[PDB]
């Protein structure tokens, strides 16, 4: 779902744009990951697990 | 729905065909301008010959 800004008057005089950020925007392999790299943005481990 | 990579819902195709319609109108007008130039030229010869 790439974003096409028209830039010039004629055909193809345009570009592409993309973007992604949300809760699950931690370290991204192809998906974020499973038990890691998703919660770290979404659910911190700072419950007790550092103790 | 999609960028210019369809030719039936593509943007390039769209813009192209509009520009071609413009080229047909422009061509027609151009022809007509030529024709009335032809006519005027003739009318000079007609009046001259008449004299």
């Amino acid at each position: 779902k790439n974003l096409v800004f028209q830039i010039g008057a004629n055909a193809t005089q345009q570009i592409s744009v993309n973007i992604e950020d949300m809760g699950a925007d931690a370290l991204g392999i192809k998906e974020a990951d499973g038990s890691i790299a998703a919660l770290h943005s979404v659910n911190d481990l700072d419950v007790t697990k550092f103790a | 729905d999609n960028a210019a990579d369809c030719a039936d819902i593509g943007f390039d195709a769209q813009l192209k065909v509009v520009d071609e319609a413009i080229n047909q109108v422009s061509s027609q007008r151009a022809k007509l301008g030529a024709v009335q130039n032809r006519l005027e030229h003739t009318i000079n010869n007609l009046s001259a010959s008449g004299e």
